[PDB]
């Protein structure tokens, strides 16, 4: 279950 | 929804975005959001300004401990203890207290209602 | 109800009562509240919180607070969702007349909402710096 | 202001 915080593109925090 | 896991994941997004694009930090918050880092600035526009007043550039963070418990109205309160280094400088200890509110409608979605940062060295 | 003024008064009471009568602290807390106060487990990891007026009293007792002196250095409080008050506190604590240890803490207060101008502690996160940093 | 039951 991936949590979202705020308003962001999808995948903003699946990049490295 | 598990407070610890929410909290660990937020913590990882926030600090990561602080290093990478502090100009986007304003998107964790909502219209009611409070930021304190000395009065508190409110809402997204003023938080962006204040975020950018601090001139964060390759800002590194060392996270030593996270506490994350359930709060009233399905929220999650987070205390983070760690060290921070802006722009190649000395690491300084801090604490940061977040309150994360369920965004209401959307499942597993939260926003930052409160954010209170304080350096230890500015206190002791 | 001003939060900065409420937080600042709550902290006054909390740490006065901790000095005088630690066995009563549990009266601040509501049926759903959480609590920690430093400590490491046998692996050297930070202790977990516990829950409920009952367990919180056990764990307070288990901490052996005796002539507990506190030197407050920083209090900041702000309205939070449903009229609550998040308060952030940094200070030093001395138990049993022994040495003063830096701590960092966070309270979430909730209205007892029965009355008015009444609150109970929903969340109490306290850690000693020395168990976490160096 | 009042805190808990005393």
């Amino acid at each position: 279950p991936q949590y979202i915080f705020g308003d962001f593109s999808p995948d903003e925090f699946n990049q490295f | 929804p598990s407070p610890l896991l929410v909290g660990r994941e937020f913590v990882r997004q926030y600090y990561t975005l602080l290093n990478q694009a502090p100009d986007m930090l304003h998107r964790f918050y909502g219209k009611n959001s409070s930021y304190v880092h000395a009065d508190a600035v409110y809402g997204q526009k003023e938080i962006h300004r204040k975020v950018m007043s601090q001139n964060f550039t390759n800002c590194h963070t060392k996270i030593r401990h996270v506490d994350a418990h359930a709060t009233l109205n399905d929220g999650v309160v987070v205390q983070v203890m760690g060290l921070l280094s802006n722009n190649n400088q000395a690491l300084r200890r801090f604490m940061q207290t977040f309150v994360l509110a369920p965004e209401g409608s959307v499942a597993n979605k939260f926003y930052v209602h409160n954010d209170i940062f304080r350096y230890q060295d500015e206190v002791f």
